[PDB]
């Protein structure tokens, strides 16, 4: 722990901003079509995408990096902190995500069961990783501060290995009995990697048959 | 051209 500290700041960080329980209750309250499951889905995305911005804001040194890039960084790690969030919901069953209505509005939005079956498989493996809070949070940030995303490379790798040796050492400080479980986590990012091909065609197909997105959404992925 | 994340990110 020779300064940990910064998990300090980001698990304050990681609960700072969070989706108001007005906007999350309409998981749960609201009508089941496939409209309305789109809807709220999109609602939910768009409001976690401002969450993402202000936890991202606040890691260390992210507002020291270039702006351009840092942009760059926002739009490579959307979607990816988005399913790693949603897994968080269901794998911990959050009482505001409603994860069984959650997942009847996901299985019900227009959806190819090509999609659904991977997307349920990833979010049964990581929850099998039984992961804590901590870890959840500093994936997330290490994600967000990915050095390989489209569009220098080197500063972003400054931010980001402070946070792997951190996520390094509380798997050996919180899983002794198994070595490989750093190396588990780091195997689940490349399955999450997966998701922006699939997202990229969910998108299209959703897109051909008139659905439209909000302003933020459609900056952050292209739309 | 990303001008909607400048300003989250700016506020
Ligand atoms: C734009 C819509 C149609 C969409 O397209 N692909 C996906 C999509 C899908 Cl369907 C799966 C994975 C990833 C994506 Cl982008 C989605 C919906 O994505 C979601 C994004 C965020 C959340 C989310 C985030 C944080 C939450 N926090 C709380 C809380 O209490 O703090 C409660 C509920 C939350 C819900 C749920 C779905």
């Amino acid at each position: 722990p020779d300064q940990q500290t910064l998990l300090h700041f980001i698990m304050d960080s990681y609960n700072k901003q969070r989706m108001p329980q007005e906007i999350t209750n309409k998981i749960l309250k609201e009508e089941f079509s496939a409209e309305e499951n789109f809807l709220i889905l999109t609602e939910m995305a768009t409001n976690h995408v401002q969450v993402l911005v202000e936890f991202t804001k606040k890691l260390p040194g992210f507002q020291t990096l270039d702006h351009e890039d840092q942009i760059a960084l926002l739009k490579g790690s959307a979607v990816e902190a988005m399913f790693l969030r949603s897994a968080e919901i269901f794998n911990k069953k959050l009482p505001s995500g409603h994860s069984d209505l959650l997942e009847e509005r996901i299985r019900n939005s227009g959806i190819s069961d090509e999609y659904i079956t991977p997307m349920f498989s990833f979010y049964k493996s990581i929850g099998e990783l039984k992961m804590t809070q901590e870890e959840y949070a500093l994936l997330t940030a290490i994600v967000i501060l990915s050095p390989d995303r489209q569009y220098d490379r080197e500063a972003v790798e400054k931010l980001q290995e402070p946070l792997l040796d951190v996520l390094q050492k509380l798997c050996k400080i919180h899983q002794p009995e198994n070595p490989q479980h750093f190396a588990e986590l780091l195997g689940r990012l490349t399955e999450l990697r997966t998701f922006n091909h699939h997202h990229a065609e969910m998108l299209m197909s959703w897109r051909v048959n008139d659905h439209k997105f909000t302003p933020l959404l459609e900056e952050i992925w292209d739309v | 051209d990303h001008q909607l994340l400048r300003y989250l990110l700016d506020k």
